């Protein structure tokens, strides 16, 4: 089955501790795995958009993280990165007022 | 100018939904901002008999971070935030000069930690006077220091 | 647009290509309407131009210059030095350009 | 224990005033967007507090009637709204 990745990303994401912990995470592993190519790298950088749509993990945080990966940006091929910014604007939109610079 | 706030969904559903439904009732009467009207009302159960009542704005940070953790640490929570700090000033005169509320630590620069005590204060200290809590400065104050102006 | 088109091909901060390119839409701003009065005040300051004796349509601002029945010839002639989206026949019978013409 | 612990207040700052929709004055000649121009004194239109002499429609740059197509006539690109001159 292809739930594989997901599931893994949400068993790293299973965790009930700070965000210290989620954040630490998710930088660290989704920076390997933003990094990586292919079904990996896709699900990476939609897991690491959905990890920065907390209000636990507040918001400047969520966008300085978001502009890290603006910088990060052109690593990523374009059609990955059009469902990057289909998908992340449906989590700013939401929250569009204080992401209004991402 | 003011500081720049995280406005958590509450605050969100209270303004910024209203913010789309408020086309509905105004198309063509624009909006200019004003973040004051943000309400806050408690009714709370934690002691058998429903309370309603008004607080600070910084321990509902502090259980927030009793949500997620014990503590929220300043270094992130400072990267967070990023208040413009223009009224600092006064601010810092207030929150040092009150020492009502149940802090940290209160330093002059930057306060390393803020996760912030219990419900240490109920209305007085005493009753002839030494009466003064909610934090009052910044309510009657700003004519008081708006007078040049 | 003839006016705009023109007088930004007299002003000289501009690069020399984007001079002529003002210069050309200038031209198309002759060509596709018939004159109006101040309009046909710059076409003629047009037909004092070396450069527009440098376009391709110079014998078609001359033949505006002397008063002249537009034959089929000349009238084909612009027609293939027309853009696309200038040679809109939206209906009207001959087109804009043709009935500008007429 | 948990009875008063400083969960949601109202809380007002300074913030407006006037706004910020701009929203301009027809600013070729400059009567001010509520008052009654000389070009509204001939026509003496019923004129909003943001018409002094103002009609973006379509034909959508619209201020003083003959000072606006005085701005017009020497070149009639009249680029404030950006069309010809009522
Ligand atoms: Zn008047
Ligand atoms: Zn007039
Ligand atoms: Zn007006």
């Amino acid at each position: 089955m292809a739930a594989a990745v997901r599931q893994d990303l949400a068993q790293l994401m299973n965790s009930s501790g700070s965000h210290k912990d989620l954040a630490g995470k998710y930088r660290q592993i989704l920076e390997k795995a933003i990094q990586l190519s292919g079904a990996e790298q896709l699900e990476a950088l939609k897991a690491f958009v959905e990890a920065m749509v907390n209000e636990n993990v507040s918001l400047v945080i969520s966008r300085q993280l978001l502009t890290d990966f603006c910088t990060h940006l052109p690593n990523l091929p374009d059609s990955t990165a059009k469902e990057i910014y289909h998908f992340t604007l449906e989590k700013i939109q939401p929250r569009v007022i204080s992401f209004e610079e991402q | 100018p003011s500081s720049t706030f995280a406005i958590p969904q509450e605050l969100e559903k209270s303004v910024q939904m209203f913010e789309l439904f408020y086309s509905q009732h105004f198309s063509g009467r624009k909006l200019t901002w004003l973040h004051y009207l943000c309400t806050g009302e408690v009714k709370m159960n934690y002691l058998g008999k429903p309370y309603v009542a008004m607080v600070t704005t910084y321990q509902m940070a502090v259980l927030l971070a009793f949500n997620n953790s014990e503590t929220v640490s300043y270094k992130e929570l400072q990267d967070s935030t990023q208040m413009n700090e223009k009224e600092l000033t006064k601010t810092i005169k207030s929150l040092l000069d009150v020492k009502m509320i149940n802090h940290d630590s209160e330093k002059e620069d930057i306060d390393a930690e803020s996760s912030f005590s219990l419900n240490m204060n109920f209305s007085s200290k005493r009753t002839k006077f030494k009466i003064t809590t909610s934090m009052q400065k910044d309510t009657p104050q700003e004519m008081e220091q708006t007078r040049s102006a | 647009a003839a006016q705009r088109y023109n007088e930004l091909s007299y002003k000289t901060i501009v690069h020399e290509s984007e001079r002529l390119e003002a210069l050309k839409h200038a031209l198309h701003c002759t060509i596709l309407a018939s004159a109006g009065q101040q309009r046909s005040r710059m076409l003629a300051t047009l037909f004092k131009d070396e450069r527009c004796q440098q376009l391709a349509a110079y014998g078609i601002l001359e033949k505006m210059y002397l008063d002249r029945i537009i034959r089929g010839n000349q009238l084909q002639e612009f027609a293939a030095m027309l853009m696309p989206h200038q040679k809109a026949t939206t209906a009207d019978g001959s087109s804009i350009l043709d009935r500008a013409v007429i | 224990a948990k009875k008063k612990r400083f969960e949601v207040k109202k809380w007002n700052a300074v913030a407006l005033w006037a706004w910020d929709i701009v929203v301009d004055n027809c600013a070729i000649c400059r009567n001010h967007i509520m008052d009654l121009c000389i070009e509204c004194q001939a026509n003496q239109a019923s004129a909003t507090s943001e018409e002094c002499t103002v009609a973006w429609g379509v034909c959508n740059h619209a201020f003083h009637f003959h000072c606006i197509s005085r701005w017009l006539k020497t070149r009639q690109v009249c680029p404030l709204d950006n069309r010809e001159w009522e």
